[PDB]
């Protein structure tokens, strides 16, 4: 089995979302938070008819604090170490001290509106293996 | 984003090999360990089956001891076998308590590995300018060449036509071992007094200053950040670049969280949460990150105008002294008594210019700094209600009245400020006054920048002031150039000039080797002379990679790094390590104590051929055969307690090491000095600290008040938390170069639209020393006319516009340039991508 | 040994999407795949999720389809997102019959990927030199800069100052679309006289010889080699440089497995095994397998003398008419009857420096070509009965009285040898006196070195011969020169006088850009211009790397090449594939076309902008936005057939293409042409082919004969299996460079004993015309004073030791080459881990 | 599992080896067939007392041809395509069209002299897993 076998899952429907408002989530398994984010403008890795909406881990990728999402700022902030990152541009760490931009996953919108994750770009905080 | 698209690492197993590191890179020192074990073997998910006795099937909690990031792994030959790492930071380490900051956590991923793919760039083999392009070649034919062109210019006319500009530093580049290497061959063999160090273009100190007055600059331990009332940090961004002293430390003190510890060391005295002062003009991440931890009524940000640094400490000395909130008894017992005529030329100049501040007591350095609050607040630009509170906050008693505890933290918001000498004893006048030195919850110290691992031969001969060694090459001086571990073409000040010029002096040296036989290396080494006898410049670089200066130098030979060998450093407690090999040198690559050596017995057997015997004989002893042998003939016979350091001894106490100096050897335990100056006997001959009568006289380098009046814009300069130097590893490592490709220039919103600039433009910085690019990167937070560029960086080399001036013992005044700006483009598609959003934390 | 430690590799899955691709590099112009899909997915072992309907979790036999090496396995961005690509050869094309050769089978490998940190070497940025070093910037910035000097310096001294170097050749680096894009530029929009092609330093054709004599030199097919009697395989080393060509066609003659196919389509005559003649002074891998598969008596190795070629030829030739051996009614028919003078200089020289040798009848030509087996023994060395059975092999006829048919092959041992125009000639009189031309199992054909895709305007204007670009440069002339996608630093001839001068001129305008201000950008081209005036030369490189050459380049801009692009070509048989682009250009690097058409309409502005409207007017016609664009507009208007030819037309036919000239389109087919000159018509005026009398006259290069008089080693030269050209991809693989960190020199060992060598030395090969190093490497098939160095290398350019003689159409000399040679160093460590041992298989 | 788990499987007793004689091995399973061959000089990978037995794969990565063995060179020889291999230098394609050097096996020697293989450094021909 040479790569991690990432399952597809529903995470929610397109109507389920209003702008600027993380909706909480957790993928690939109960244990890994995360949120869904429609952000108004069309960005990277954003799925949709705006191609707005993003989903991210939540959780720091230095130490595993959980991240507090800013509305004025669209973004994301820790606070155990002062970390910033930026859901508008693939979330790139603006400043921090992970060495890594944010875990963004890999959304499908199907025919009917719902929201599937089938992967992630980068090392989930606090795990060797993206699929437990 | 740059994303990895590593979805899981190989676990690392029980039977792991476990390697002490200290982290390559800054003077913090962090604790980590390196793990390697076989290509073809990992770790389990089962407890028993990895290294951590943690069932890693399962999500792992915040601050856990059993992850890694990617950054962390890669493969590595150890021992001529491909060998998994993990480099992870070690929570029993009581610098860090597993803190890896963004620089330290990405040493695996920056180490070589031909396997994985990673810095490739890794310099492999001797190369030599030759049949009209470099060429690789062996060892005993690279440094044949070196020591033939080296002795013949040296014999014709003098070591004073021998230019080095080498490391003094610590950690990965640096360390014990290396230091005494190089300082062995230039400073014994010979006595080379055209020397320069890395960051600075004469053979001096930093801290002159400090270390005139009896104050040696690493006093203190980073327990007292925690323990003291008020934290004073001078031209630090401490967060950006003394990340995990900051966030282990202050952040405690800030938080209340040290409170428990206080209260149990310091009975007798009432204790609060801890108050910082940030003397700085830019506002920084630091002074954000201080707000959120302890509140902004106990974070004072004094913004000054740049370089005002002296006018505010002589005020603050000025106010605590005549409100008596000093220590009579430290004075009296531990500070020189008597003081003693200002020299003919006082106040604008020194007795020489060795000597630009004038020592004395107490009394006669209050009179002679003496300057008002309204004054320092006209110079400093701050109101005199802050420089009040300032002096209220360092200086009045606690109920019961109690001395308060003070730590003062500086480093090159002030070393490379205006009027170092006089402005480093202002700093520490305050602390001597307040009985704030050798005390818990005290210290006037560097906060550091590299390592520590400094152990050389005398260089009493190299004079002070010393040669001023970028003017002699920029004036056409010297004849052979050897460079160890530096990269003056990023660095250095002046650097648009010297890079015109060193250049076209290595040119015609290249000219000359393009045309003559190298198969006839007498011929080679005649016509290279010549070039020289003309103007010329030969020069050989050792690093690690292909530098910018290594585009013009004639002879590259390749260094081996930190991990890759053995080496010892301190960091700013002085907390001696020893960082144990994991790894094999890329190719043929060899440490630089090696070098040395190897240079050391080349020279022997050249000027042996040439028949002059008595020369060569000064070449000896140099037969080390590993980084050891330069520690034991180093640092084990020349440091003070260094009978008690051995490596198996070293390596025994693990990442927490000792303090220097040794003091002696019980129980497997190298016992060691936890502060310095704790019986009040300071480093001069009496025993006593001077205070410093240290008046302010305006910006005092060559030219510096002409840059401010005729250009528009303050460019303020240093370091980014991401980047690492001058990205001599970061530039093959995507995380860093996605993030900034070209180096930032922060600038208000407001001066942006004023000059028609919009974010991620490409700019050209310019004034009278040069020219230079950077990409406009807004920042909220800049004042009005005040930009702050990253400096070392090769996409755009701030040090291009910083002038030639330096005080009177040399020291380079950077963070004084004053320049011009305006667009060369519109943003580039490279810079679409990037986030421009503010680096502050939001909670 | 160098091993990548990959132990698994994702499987590629059902529904990944497939695209055609031709081999990036040789002649041959194999058949892939390449197979992408995402990141996060992957097939499995069932035949159901896989791409081979196989069950992978079995092991497969020789020879399958279900497998692919890590070479051929990457990561690489498409429409922005990481994906997987496997890049694997295709068993259904008929050239290759799914073989990948050791280059080919590469291909992913060496593909940009950051994912997996390959080819990190990879341009991104256009680069500037400005500050003192070279800096990254925009396209509007760079292209803005190249196009006002340029511009200028044509305006005030015309286009004779613009110098031109471009790859003329297809695949990788070249193609229809990047030739068109770049002849508009210069040819159309442009008279560009002083222009040279990447291999040669003039625009003349290698093979003006066949091609006046209306033999086209790409005219038979592939299956050709599979049904000849006899091949005549002159100066080529096919098993390393045709390699799939060699063993998917020659091979299989030479075996005898072709018998059953010759007895079917030619019945009516007897049919043998393949015999091979290789001329060739050099005992290659090629002779060897050769001998392994045929048999040592159907293989006539003829280690003639370097550079007597022709004196072989005819003799063979004058053998085969005076035994009658000739196709009388071919001969008759369809060519040249007409009785001729030669020229009052012959036969030392022809009619002049255009025509080196005289066109006429066949008995005109025996009569002037007439040399006895005896003189041309004594000039080849070889014996008399080594000739006599040559003829015979090529003349003698077959059991009924049937024509031999008789497929003769020639390369760069011919085309870079002596007196290219006669040679090549003489050449082409024997396989038109044997009627082997237009005909199953004939040819005289290049066999090539990159595929072919040149479609450009007419080049009428450049003279006969042309301009010797190199003496140009190196005598100081011309001001700014365009570098396309070749580094004369590695390959030209003289290079070691060509990089003196070469930087000397550059550093000129290095000098004066780092002094001038850059953000002022008039007052920088005005200092590059008055720089220029003074015998300076301002270059632009146009590459995928940092080049040799573009370490002395001002401007670099940064190229896409085959698979971040579409682009079409043709092998050695005409078959002219499409690959299909499955990856993105590395940053924002851009194809040449389109670089071409923004560097136009840069001109167009800028020129608008000084106020020559009509000359601006002249680079219209580049509105380009992809790379098709150019394709239609170059070779679909202007190529024979071209109309019959799109995009989705080449698409639908696969990695079979179809083999040009194009005749028509039907049933979704573009339909072509197997072989030309089947109908006897050849390519001239009248339709009859000339053969030439082409006299024996020595070394005709200036030079040569007092080269060869006065050194004592043959400096034989070439390519080698594993190596790709320069190595500007191999120097960041791995598998390369361990095997060959040095360029080898194959030398005789007794050689090597009588100049106190061993194996892995570094020595120096110097000569009047240059001096460089390689790496000793024992040949026991050598010579005894013939050595053979790898070319273009770039730790050791063997272009060096090359003199600058060129024949009389400017046609480098590159294999008649002699020098001596010196040690340099003992063999260095680097190269301890090298086999040494025979290159040449063992049964 | 990130990496392929490779058995340790016993392929001879050193006793068993008679100098420049490869014998007939297979690992990791029965359908990859390999040799071990005792060199008599000491050499990269190679184990025993003189340090001079190796284990190689002895199909061809090029195409997977079987290779032959010339005792007078030291080399194997493949009469597909004409590569050639050194097991003197860690199976080297001193010429050939592999672009992959000789997959060797990781060899471990225990107390009694039984050879053992742990891994191997290249991916064996006609498998794109080397465990299968
Ligand atoms: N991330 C990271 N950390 C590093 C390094 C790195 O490269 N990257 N390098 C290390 C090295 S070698 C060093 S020396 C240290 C340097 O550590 P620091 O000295 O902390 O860092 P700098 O950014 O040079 O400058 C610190 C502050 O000085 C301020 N400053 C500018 N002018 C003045 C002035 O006139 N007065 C005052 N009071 N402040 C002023 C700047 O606004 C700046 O925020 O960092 C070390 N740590
Ligand atoms: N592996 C590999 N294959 C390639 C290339 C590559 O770089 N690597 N490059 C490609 C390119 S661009 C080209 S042009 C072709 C070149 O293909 P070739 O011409 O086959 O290769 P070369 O090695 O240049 O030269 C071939 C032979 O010419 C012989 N030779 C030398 N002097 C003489 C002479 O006076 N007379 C005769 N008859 N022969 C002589 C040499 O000994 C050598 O074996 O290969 C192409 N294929
Ligand atoms: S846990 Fe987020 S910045 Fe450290």
């Amino acid at each position: 089995a040479a790569g991690v076998e990432y399952p597809a899952n529903r995470l929610a429907n397109i109507s389920e979302l209003t702008l600027n408002e993380p909706l909480d989530v957790a993928y690939p398994d109960e244990d890994a938070a995360g949120v869904l984010l429609k952000l108004g403008t069309r960005v990277e890795g954003g799925v949709g008819p705006d191609g707005d909406i993003v989903g991210f881990s939540t959780i720091c990728p230095h130490k595993g604090f959980p991240l507090s999402y800013s509305a004025d700022n669209k973004t994301f902030n820790c606070p155990g170490h002062f970390s910033v990152f930026d859901p508008e541009k693939g979330g790139q760490q603006v400043w921090g001290q992970a060495t890594q931009n944010l875990p963004q996953y890999v959304l499908r919108v199907a025919d009917n509106g719902d929201i599937f994750a089938e992967g992630v770009d980068e090392l989930i905080y606090g795990r060797l293996s993206n699929v437990l | 984003a740059f994303k990895r698209h590593i979805d899981r690492l190989p676990i690392i197993p029980a039977d792991a090999k476990k390697h002490n590191v200290t982290c390559h890179f800054c003077i913090v020192g962090c604790g980590y360990h390196a793990y390697t074990w076989p290509i073809n073997k990992q770790g389990g998910t089962d407890p028993q089956n990895n290294i951590f006795g943690v069932d890693l099937s399962e999500q792992q909690q915040a601050e856990s001891d059993a992850w890694y990031s990617p950054s962390m792994y890669n493969v590595v030959k150890q021992d001529g076998r491909d060998v998994h790492v993990v480099i992870k930071p070690d929570h029993e380490c009581v610098v860090n308590s597993g803190l890896g900051s963004v620089r330290g956590a990405r040493m695996a991923e920056t180490s070589f590995s031909e396997a994985r793919n990673t810095q490739q760039q890794r310099l492999t083999d001797p190369l030599v300018w030759r049949y009209g392009q470099m060429q690789p070649t062996s060892w005993d034919d690279a440094l044949d060449l070196v020591a033939r062109v080296t002795a013949k210019i040296v014999k014709e006319k003098g070591e004073d036509a021998l230019i080095v500009s080498a490391f003094d530093h610590g950690g990965a580049g640096g360390g014990y071992e290396n230091t005494w290497g190089t300082g062995k061959l230039y400073f014994e063999a010979m006595k080379v007094k055209n020397i320069r160090i890395h960051n600075r273009p004469a053979y001096n100190s930093e801290v002159h200053g400090t270390r005139d007055m009896g104050v040696g600059e690493l006093n203190n331990c980073y327990e007292d950040a925690e323990l003291a009332d008020t934290i004073v940090a001078v031209g630090t961004n401490a967060l950006e670049t003394q990340t995990n002293y900051f966030l282990n430390h202050w952040i405690p003190n800030l938080r209340g969280e040290s409170l428990g510890k206080k209260k149990e060391l310091m009975p007798e005295e009432p204790h609060e949460a801890g108050r910082i002062i940030i003397v700085d003009p830019r506002r920084t991440v630091t002074v954000n990150a201080c707000e959120q931890t302890a509140g902004a009524d106990n974070v004072l940000h004094l913004a000054i105008n740049s370089g005002t640094d002296l006018a505010l400490f002589n005020a603050l000395f000025t106010y605590i002294a005549d409100k008596g909130w000093v220590d009579r008894d430290f004075i009296d017992k531990s500070t020189l008594r008597e003081g003693t005529a200002r020299p003919p030329l006082y106040p604008a100049r020194g007795v020489s210019e060795a000597n630009p501040g004038h020592l004395s007591s107490f009394e006669d350095a209050v009179e002679g700094c003496r300057m008002s609050i309204e004054e320092a607040a006209e110079i400093t630009g701050l109101d005199a209600a802050q420089i009040i509170k300032a002096a209220e906050w360092i200086g009045m008693p606690k109920e019961g009245g109690k001395r308060r505890r003070v730590m003062f933290g500086y480093e090159k918001g002030l070393i490379w400020g205006n009027d170092n000498y006089r402005t480093n004893g202002a700093l520490v006048n305050l602390a001597l006054a307040t009985g704030n030195i050798g005390r818990p919850g005290g210290g006037v110290v560097r906060l550091g920048g590299h390592q520590e691992g400094y152990v050389r031969p005398s260089d009493a001969h190299v004079g002070r002031p010393a040669a001023y060694v970028d003017q002699l090459l920029i004036g056409g001086q010297g004849g052979v150039h050897h460079i160890w571990g530096c990269d003056h073409y990023k660095t250095t000040l002046n650097a648009h000039e010297f890079k015109r010029v060193y250049k076209k002096r290595t040119d015609m040296v290249k000219d000359a080797m393009s045309a003559a036989p190298y198969g006839d290396r007498e011929a080679m080494v005649n016509a290279i002379v010549d070039a020289i006898n003309q103007g010329g410049l030969f020069a050989v670089n050792v690093d690690i990679i292909p530098t910018k200066i290594g585009e013009a130098c004639h002879v590259i030979l390749p260094a081996a790094t930190s991990g890759e060998m053995n080496l010892t450093s301190m960091n700013g407690e002085r907390r001696m390590r020893l960082t144990e090999r994991y790894m094999d040198p890329p190719g043929q690559s060899m440490p630089d104590c090696l070098i040395a050596a190897r240079l050391a017995n080349t020279m022997e057997r050249v000027l042996t051929e040439m028949g002059d015997v008595g020369y060569a004989a000064q070449f000896k002893g140099f037969d080390w055969q590993t980084e050891e042998d330069a520690f034991m003939d180093g640092y084990n016979k020349n440091a003070h307690g260094g009978e008690f350091v051995t490596y198996e001894r070293l390596s025994a106490m693990g990442t927490n090491g000792f303090q220097e100096p040794a003091t002696g050897f019980t129980d497997g335990k190298i016992e060691g000095t936890q502060r310095l100056y704790t019986d009040g006997v300071f480093s001069t001959d009496d025993g006593k600290a001077r205070f410093m009568d240290a008046p302010w006289r305006g910006l005092q380098a060559p030219g510096k008040q002409q840059q401010k009046d005729s250009h528009k814009y303050l460019i303020n300069n240093g370091r980014a938390n991401v980047v690492w130097q001058s990205a001599y590893l970061d530039q093959e490592n995507d995380f860093v170069m996605d993030r900034f490709p070209y180096p930032f220039i922060e600038m208000n919103p407001e001066d942006m639209a004023e000059a028609g600039l919009k974010e991620g433009d490409l700019v050209e910085i310019y004034n009278d020393a040069g020219a230079t690019q950077a990409m406009a990167y807004p920042t909220p937070t800049a004042r009005r006319g005040e930009t702050f560029m990253l400096f070392g960086f090769p996409t755009g080399v701030q040090g291009n516009v910083t002038s030639a001036g330096t005080n009177e013992l040399i020291i380079p005044n950077y963070k004084q340039t004053w320049g011009n700006i305006r667009k060369i483009s519109d943003a580039p598609r490279n810079v679409a991508h990037l986030s421009f959003k503010s680096k502050e934390y939001q909670s």
